[PDB]
RNA sequence: AUCGAGAGG
DNA sequence: TACCGATAAGCAGACGACCCTCTCGAT
DNA sequence: CTGCTTATCGGTA
């Protein structure tokens, strides 16, 4: 379960009302 | 505690071991067992409520 | 230790009257407060060693008793009269 | 009844092929068709029972009853057959309705009892006939609820120890209350010695 | 074979009730008058055809003259059958004047199916005189023979002062009955008329309980 | 218990992409009176349309999943009696061996 | 069946047989289970529900209704439970554990309620039972006076037995050489045959007693005799068939006045309560009623001669005695 | 030995305890009491498994007794006030014929109880036989499209929540029909409702998911205001580093709320007694 | 324990229930309670006439209680009063206020039947004041009409208009006719102007709780040992969730000071009355479906008087019907073959620990002046 | 109203002494004994406040007198002379 | 001190 | 034959929910 | 699951 949310889960959550009015984000990063 | 059997007067004889001691046989109406129940103890503190207690 | 209504049931079961008064008294809090003989709550203010007491506005400088009740208690009434009703206590038995 | 096939056949005597199923509806679900309505299956036990002989000895007659599953008391005792003068309802409610508030006492007490007894437990009477009797002497049946006994009119301190525990005491400040302190827990609260056992009387010189 | 063979039967034991009933008040009747047998109701309150006419059966009472000595106000009561199953306020008009004229106290209205809530306004509209309306299905068998049913037993204005002394109780401490009870209805009780109550007990054979009336 | 995982959560529209590419009539061009003897098909609670012939479609199913090349996590049931066919990819399904 | 077959076949050196047997721990059930079987398991009344579509578990075919499938258990703790039966026996506790820790919750708040309404019911200083408005509940406790730690199921011997069985027990006739008490008993034995003075209190007694017989089958409808009552009497018998230490085999030196007017003097002064006006001495009577039938049953003429040989000062002891071992039962005023 | 599987926040190790609850997506059918006027009810827990948390329930009742004169089925729509009865609810989806609308429900023509049990609804229908008028008894031109949004929006939001699948809603809602009849014939079981295929169990992924959810979309809110008092890079990350710590810290799952009665501990405090503890 | 008292020692017998009249309320106390800071004026910390202190108790264990001193562990705790402009509702009684209103008639104010009507006839001179009023009510939300005169043609007193169809919201009630809202200060001069013979019919009394006291002029303010302080702080500062919900009150009564003696604008008073109702409301219950609480410097939602009282854990059920208790002991138990059945071994440090007060006697002092 | 009271004779309550009574009884005594106040009997060798009053009880010589209530309000006075102890 | 989680009979 | 007014089955609201006890964690 | 509003049913005005 953790590991779904790093590499799957956690892109989706940060892109969808990601992008504003521009300002929008792509790719994310663990380090 | 639902009795007047679950609260009564005894006698104390202080002993050594930091257990509370009664004999089996005033178990049942306490419904008390050995498997590590705990229980409570109070001390009267006036003359009359010494007598209320071991006279009731 | 909690003595609790469940276990104070069973001391009125077995009559001792006393000892479940010393068991809410002595032990745990009792408490020492001054009651108008006019307006039945704790307006007076006990000044304990030049021996005015007076209920103030309220014109009582004598009706005045010493009662023994639980803080608790007292507190209880506070709380009663806080809230805008007046809990009179009484000291003689009629009405 | 001797045909192979059962058939009722029913005529009236536009707007008609709507009014012929608001009669099949209440034809169906109103047709009282013998018995009594409320009572559901009905089986007949077989029943001991000791009685006097002649003689005098007390010898088993065994007794055909009737055990049923629904109450309409109002509608069973007033029939042909049965005696009415030993029916019982297991509903202690109904017998209050019917028979009386004496005779519900009694009903009240043989459920409260058959709870007890059933398990293996025995109590003595005067406990469950207390309870009974003071259910039963308010003048109908008064709950052990906050419906039924913390009502009637007990000095205010008392009954706020219970349940609602706020509200009685604000209509008692509305309704200017006295309170006696004759009871357990207004002395309780007061941190006095109740007037029990050890309390009830009163010592002199 | 019919049907009303069972409307008579059913009658017939609703007759039964009302004489243990009256006579248990304190009123006059023999122990004859109560066991008269299913073949010799027929032949006495039925009509030509075979049907029973009920204001045939509308008889009076009085007092055994033993009644006289506990309650000397205790007098005239008047039993009455109906044959209208829908009771309005239109006979209620009819059997009120009846008992006004004749000069009562007590009357026993007998229904069969109906008191409509016009009709219950017209009861306490005269003093001192009383009426009671009994339903016939509420009168077929005698609640008061049943096993749970001890017997209660009404005292005097006199006995009661008594009661509320050798106790020293008020009124308000008593167990309560209510005036709807289905035994305080079939003896006739007012506020205030306290009965006494003698309850077979597994402790004491007998025991004597006292029921102040709503 | 010891054997018991739980489902991690895959992609439903690989699987929504092959049966469509293997008979799996659309809802939209659906005739209920034509087709009497078609098995109706759910995947995660959406139904995605008909097919006929299912005896065949789930031995591929199978045979896909038991070789690794659908996800082994995702449950497919058929029911024959009901005449259905749900297959699931929803995320927190229990299961285990065997 | 197959438990008290097992029963039956644990030898009286078998320990776990040897607790059963004293009551100390255990019963039938729990041997029953140990080395028979354990049985059928339940939840909810009835047998192991089908929780799967058609089936129990999926190791079974739909629509299986016989035992191991709905949930019986063919084997002992001892021969150990299968898979299955290992499940299903889980249903079955599991069930048990949850509604205890409902019945407890719900228990303690029946009490909590019970206890709240009841509180203030006492016993006045004149057995009057009631509130703290004063409003009567009963007015003798528990329709008697009489405080429940004193009291003992004794047998009311005049219920049970035959008419015949009854008069041969209490039925003293002077005026009957054959239905009198022989000279052997009574030392004023033979001069007391005949007599009409005295035939009219062993009838009164004799009449007291069949009114007695009928007015408890009146009460106690059922035929039971045994009933919780004040004194235990059959003791006060033996302790004093001791105490004075009395042959069956040398008569007696009491008047059948002695006897008689004795009991009828005791009933007298078991007092319970003690107001002087006409209602309370009626309550007074009532209160008593049925111990008075016990006590007229075991004091009883006949009885007292022919049953157990009384002598003059122990019948005035047991007399004495009774009084004060009643006087003691009545509940104190203050009782909760 | 350590297996792990756990946070560490300050020190103390936190373990996120699986959350049960029931599965969304899939219809049920169940019986209602005595006292109740409706007998049968068909739910539907539907909600987007990818994007947000918006939990619309659909109920399709079935008012009346077996016996009560004439059995309607009316259903329940989010947002909207009262219940509406299916065969409008059809008409305001596309299909406006009776017997097309029947098509959708009862997939065989020799049914006929199943078609029996119907006839109460075309009888309220039929006061309505237009797409227009079927979506205004919704409560001009402003209220259709308050409706027509609410029918692609909020109703059945799986399948789709866009425009061009009509017949796909109407297929599904009549399939739902079919399913709570085919139990009022009682030719088919009521649901189990502790069936343990049909609850799911929420790990420490899909937890830590739903918060991040709250708390990103929080920190992307906190930019847009930053971005507006610019009128011409300083972004607050405490809120996603620490507001992900309180609900790993205590078990109130949800960061400055607590309203929501998560309270109880998701996030318990390990526990090393035994290994085997 | 205490101290001597020359007033008399004796037992409560008798507890009178009531009401609190404003003349008593502002007549009772010692407070004047203008500013609702706690302590600090420009961070001096003495105690200022704000809140807790201009003639009442102390925090910092001096003598201080105003002269009468006696320090903190025997003072009761001296009551205030907060002098509110408007009147404001009394939370609780919202059921009854509401039940006379639809008792008694408007713009005139006396009851709705007399002894003409052959039902209240029956009511009137029932027992118990507490039925009488089930039975009046009941028969009084019918008539709406002042009426103009009862058949006897008898006549009595008559203003003529229709009562209102009187309806619960909230904090307010709303009333029809054949909407105006019904104002507290309204109801105020209503049942000021109720006959003395009006109130013992629908369960009062005369001095003890009058219908203008069920609605509230002027609240008192409870003394510090009501509602304490500190905690591991020290210096700052915090304190008990009482006081916050009084300095609630306290903002939005010298809110409605500053809006009717300054720039009075005409319909925003009212955007002002329902928070200060709202307060005087939730500092009292906060249960009614609506709006909860917040902070304000703590968390959610607060405390209030009356979840104070209320069951278990409650003052009443919890320290009252149940205390914890001194003289105490509790361990595990285990049974002893060898003692005797009255008996109860109690371990040695225990009884080293409990204790009995033993007053020394001829008969005793050898064996007390060895055990001390 | 005070002073209603009850005469010496028309007495209706149990002449026994109720557990209750006595238990207060030995307790006021053994209260006032344990305060060094003078004792009424012969103490044969006990040193217990609480057995020299069970001695006093036992020998009628216990200066005390037991009010009973009845509902009403009334009340019966009795000497601990004059009631029985069993 | 408030809220909360675990556990004992 | 139109309106008053009496009223029970029908329909939505709710203040309860075991006792005592022990650890430890976060604002 | 005991309060009150709405759906119901009658005679006299
Ligand atoms: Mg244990
Ligand atoms: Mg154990
Ligand atoms: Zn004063
Ligand atoms: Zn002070
Ligand atoms: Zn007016």
């Amino acid at each position: 379960s953790f590991n779904q949310f790093v590499d799957y889960t956690l892109q989706d959550i940060i892109c969808e009302d990601s992008t504003l009015i521009e300002i929008s984000f792509g790719k994310i990063y663990v380090t | 505690s639902l009795h007047k059997m679950s609260m009564m007067a005894h006698r104390v004889k202080v002993i050594p071991y930091s257990t509370f001691r009664l004999n089996l046989s005033v178990t049942s109406p306490y419904n008390a067992d050995f498997d590590g129940d705990e229980m409570n103890l109070h001390v009267p503190q006036s003359e009359e409520t010494r007598a209320e207690l071991s006279q009731l | 230790l909690r003595f609790g209504e469940m276990e104070r049931d069973c001391m009125i079961a077995h009559g001792a009257a006393s000892f479940l008064k010393e068991r809410l008294m002595e032990a745990s809090d009792a408490f020492r407060v001054h009651i108008c003989g006019i307006c039945g709550l704790m307006t007076v203010i006990a000044k304990l060693n030049h021996n005015q007491f007076e209920c103030k506005g309220c014109d009582n400088k004598i009706d005045i008793y010493q009662i023994h009740i639980p803080y608790a208690a007292k507190l209880l009434f506070q709380e009663l009269m806080a809230m805008n009703i007046t809990p009179r206590l009484y000291t003689d038995r009629s009405r | 009844d001797n045909d192979e096939k059962l058939i009722i056949r029913c005529r009236v005597v536009a707007e008609e092929d709507h009014m012929l199923k608001k009669i099949e509806n209440t034809m169906l679900e109103n047709i009282t068709l013998r018995g009594v309505e409320n009572i559901e299956r009905v089986v007949m036990m077989k029943y001991d029972r000791k009685v006097p002989s002649p003689t005098g000895e007390y010898v088993k007659e065994p007794e055909w009853v009737l055990e049923t599953d629904g109450v309409n008391l109002s509608e069973v005792m007033t029939v042909p057959g049965i005696d009415p003068t030993r029916i019982y309802t297991n509903s202690f409610i109904d017998i209050m309705e019917v028979l009386g508030i004496e005779a519900g006492r009694a009903a009240l007490y043989k459920e409260v009892y058959n709870v007890i007894a059933s398990d293996g437990s025995y109590v003595n009477y005067r406990h469950m006939a207390l309870l009974v009797d003071v259910m039963t002497t308010q003048g109908g049946l008064t709950s052990v609820t906050r419906h039924g006994f913390n009502r009637s009119n007990t000095g205010a301190l008392m009954r706020c120890s219970f349940e609602e525990t706020v509200e009685i005491l604000f209509e008692a400040g509305a309704s200017a209350e006295l309170d006696d302190c004759r009871g357990v827990s207004e002395n309780v609260i007061l941190g006095q010695m109740a007037p029990i056992g050890t309390g009830a009387f009163d010592v002199m010189i | 074979d019919q049907e009303n063979e069972r409307n008579i039967s059913r009658l017939w034991r609703a007759f039964r009730t009302v004489k243990e009933m009256v006579k248990d008040r304190g009123y006059f009747i023999t122990q004859e008058e109560v066991e008269l047998p299913l073949e010799d109701f027929k032949a006495k309150y039925c009509d030509s055809m075979g049907r029973p006419q009920r204001k045939m059966m509308s008889f009076q009472a009085n007092p055994t003259e033993e009644s006289i000595s506990k309650f000397p106000d205790m007098g005239s009561l008047w039993v009455e059958f109906c044959d209208e199953p829908s009771v309005g306020v239109k006979t209620m008009k009819t059997f009120v004047i009846h008992i006004q004229e004749k000069n009562f106290q007590t009357g026993i209205f007998v229904y069969q199916n109906n008191i409509t809530p016009s009709a219950m306004k017209l009861v306490p509209s005269i003093p001192p005189a009383t009426i009671e309306t009994f339903n016939e299905a509420a009168l077929v068998v005698n609640i008061t023979h049943h096993e749970l049913v001890p017997k209660h037993i009404r005292l005097s204005s006199d006995e009661k002062r008594e009661l509320l002394k050798r106790y020293r109780l008020k009124e308000s401490q008593l167990p309560r009955i209510q005036r709807a009870d289905p035994v305080a209805l079939y003896l006739g009780l007012k506020r205030g008329e306290v009965v006494k109550i003698i309850r077979k007990s597994e402790t004491s054979g007998r025991y004597a309980s006292y029921r102040i009336c709503m | 218990s010891l054997m018991s995982c739980i489902s991690v959560g895959t992609d439903p529209m690989p699987i929504i992409t092959f049966l469509s590419e293997w008979g799996m009539e659309p809802l939209e061009d659906y005739v209920p009176h034509q087709s009497p003897d078609a098995t109706r098909v759910f995947v995660n609670g959406v139904w995605h349309g008909v097919h006929r012939n299912p005896a065949r479609l789930m031995e591929t199913l199978r045979t896909l999943r038991r070789k690794g090349d659908i996800n082994p996590e995702v449950s497919m049931i058929r029911d024959i009696r009901e005449k259905e066919l749900k297959i699931f990819t929803d995320a927190g399904r229990v299961y285990r061996p065997l | 069946k197959a438990g008290r077959l097992a029963e039956v076949n644990l030898k009286d050196l078998n320990n776990v047989k040897q607790m059963v047997m004293a009551g100390s721990k255990g019963s039938f059930i729990n041997i029953a289970q140990m080395s028979a079987c354990v049985g059928q398991q339940s939840v909810e009344g009835k047998r192991i529900a089908f929780g799967f579509v058609d089936r129990t578990l999926p190791h079974f075919s739909k629509d299986d209704y016989s035992p191991e499938s709905k949930g019986f258990v063919e084997n002992s703790y001892l021969r150990g439970l299968t898979p299955q039966e290992f499940f299903f026996h889980a249903m079955g506790g599991r069930e048990g554990l949850i509604d205890t820790a409902v019945k407890t919750a719900e228990t303690g708040y029946i009490q909590r309620r019970l206890v709240k309404a009841l509180e203030d019911i006492m016993v006045h200083y004149d057995n009057t039972t009631r509130n703290s408005l004063g409003n009567v509940i009963q007015f003798i406790y528990g329709e008697d006076g009489m405080d429940a730690a004193h009291i003992e199921k004794q047998s009311l011997d005049t219920i049970g037995g035959s008419d015949a069985a009854f008069e041969k027990r209490y039925r003293v006739d002077l005026l009957n050489t054959d239905h009198t008490l022989d000279p052997s008993l009574l030392e004023s034995g033979s001069e007391i045959l005949g007599d009409l003075k005295l035939q009219v209190l062993l009838d009164e007694e004799y009449k007291q007693l069949v009114k007695d017989r009928k007015f408890l089958r009146e009460v106690f409808v059922d035929g039971e005799a045994n009933w919780p009552l004040p004194v235990n009497i059959r003791r006060i018998i033996q302790n004093a068939q001791q105490t004075f230490h009395i042959d069956h085999t040398k008569p007696s030196d009491l008047t059948i006045k002695d006897i008689v007017l004795g009991v009828k003097d005791l009933q007298e002064n078991l007092l319970v309560l003690r107001g002087k006006n006409e209602i309370i001495q009626n309550a007074q009577r009532d209160a008593v009623t049925l111990f008075c039938c016990l006590l007229r049953s075991r004091l009883a003429t006949r009885r007292v001669l022919q049953e157990y040989r009384l002598t003059k000062q122990a019948f005035d002891w047991v007399l004495s005695n009774i009084e004060a071992q009643f006087l003691r039962s009545v509940v104190h005023p203050g009782e909760m | 030995f350590d297996m792990g599987g756990y946070f560490i926040i300050n020190g103390s190790e936190k373990v996120l305890i699986a959350q049960e609850r029931s599965a969304g997506n899939i219809v049920q059918v169940f019986k209602k009491a005595a006292p109740s006027p409706i007998s049968h009810v068909a739910e539907i827990r539907s909600a987007l498994e990818k994007g947000s948390r918006f939990i619309s329930t659909l109920q399709v009742k079935l008012y009346g007794r077996e016996g009560s004169s004439a059995r309607t089925i009316k259903a329940t729509l989010p947002y909207i006030k009262q219940d509406i009865p299916i065969v409008i609810i059809f008409r305001a989806l596309g299909i406006i014929p009776d017997g097309e609308i029947l098509e959708h429900i009862c997939y065989d023509v020799n049914d006929w109880q199943m078609l029996e049990m119907l006839k109460p609804c075309v009888e309220d229908g039929f006061v309505i036989q237009d797409r227009e008028t079927a979506l205004d008894f919704i409560g001009k031109e402003k209220r259709i499209q308050y409706a027509k949004d609410i029918l692609q929006k909020e109703f059945l939001p799986h399948i789709t929540q866009l425009e061009g699948f009509e017949s796909r809603k109407a297929f599904f809602l009549g399939y739902m029909i079919n399913r709570l009849l085919l139990c009022a014939l009682d030719r088919k079981d009521q649901d189990d409702r502790d069936h343990f295929g049909k609850k799911r169990l929420d790990l420490a992924g899909p937890l830590l998911a739903q918060l991040f959810k709250t708390l990103f979309k929080k920190l992307t809110k906190d930019i847009f205001r930053y971005m507006q008092r610019t009128v011409e890079l300083a972004i607050n990350a405490k809120t996603i580093t620490s507001g992900l710590k309180y609900a790993l810290a205590t078990g109130n799952w949800g960061e400055q709320k607590k309203a929501m009665s998560s309270r109880a501990g998701v996030s318990q405090v390990l526990n090393r007694y035994t290994y085997s503890s | 324990g205490q101290q001597y008292s020359s007033a008399p020692l004796r037992t409560v017998k008798e507890v009178q229930f009531g009401l609190f009249s404003p003349e008593e309320v502002r007549a009772i106390s010692v407070a004047k309670i203008r500013f609702p800071e706690t302590m600090d004026e420009t961070q001096t910390r003495a105690k200022i006439g704000g809140l807790n202190d201009p003639r009442l108790g102390s925090i910092d264990r001096n003598l201080k209680c105003q002269t009468c001193q006696e320090g903190m562990n025997e003072c009761p705790g001296h009551f205030g009063h907060i002098d509110l402009a408007k009147p404001v509702f009394h939370v609780g009684f919202i059921a009854k206020i509401k039940k006379v209103c639809e008792c008694v008639c408007m713009h005139c104010g006396k009851l709705l039947l007399d002894e003409h009507n052959e039902l209240m006839r029956q009511a009137l001179a029932i027992k118990d004041s507490k039925k009488r009023f089930a039975a009046i009510w009941t028969l009084c939300k019918t008539k709406m009409v002042c009426e103009t005169d009862v058949p006897s043609l008898v006549s009595r007193g008559g203003c003529g208009n229709t009562q209102p169809t009187i309806r619960k919201d909230g904090l307010k009630l709303v009333g029809s006719w054949k909407l105006r809202v019904l104002s507290t200060e309204e109801i105020l001069n209503i049942f000021k102007h109720i006959s003395v013979k009006d109130f013992t019919s629908l369960g009062f009394n005369e001095v003890f709780s009058r219908p203008e006291w069920m609605i509230l002029t002027c609240l008192p303010v409870p003394p510090p040992p009501v509602r304490p302080s500190i905690s591991f702080n020290e210096s700052q500062r915090g304190e008990d969730d009482l006081t916050f919900k009084l300095a609630d009150i306290l903002k939005a009564n010298i809110s409605l000071e500053t809006l009717e003696h300054n720039g009075a604008p005409h319909h925003a008073i009212e955007e002002a009355e329902s928070l200060l109702q709202f307060h005087v409301a939730t500092y009292m219950d906060n249960d009614i479906a609506g709006q909860p609480q917040a902070l304000q410097k703590s968390g959610r939602p607060v405390k209030s008087i009356r979840a104070r009282l209320k069951g278990k854990e409650g003052r009443i059920r919890g320290n009252l019907m149940g205390k914890r208790v001194d003289f105490s002991a509790r361990t595990v138990i285990s049974g002893d073959p060898n003692l005797e059945l009255d008996q109860v071994g109690v371990p040695k440090s225990i009884a080293k620990t409990l204790t009995y007060p033993e007053v020394v006697t001829p008969y005793n002092i050898d064996r007390l002046t060895q055990l001390v | 109203l005070k002073e209603k009271a009850i005469p010496k004779d028309q007495r209706a309550t149990t002449p026994y002494m109720t557990k209750y009574e006595r238990a207060r009884i030995l307790g006021t005594r053994a209260l006032q004994i344990s305060m060094n106040a003078p004792v009424f009997v012969d103490l044969e060798g006990e040193t217990d406040p609480l057995r020299i009053a069970m001695k006093e009880l036992a020998e009628k010589k216990i200066p005390l007198v037991i009010r009973r209530y009845l509902p009403d309000g009334s009340f019966e006075d009795w000497s601990v002379e004059e009631l029985i102890v069993d």
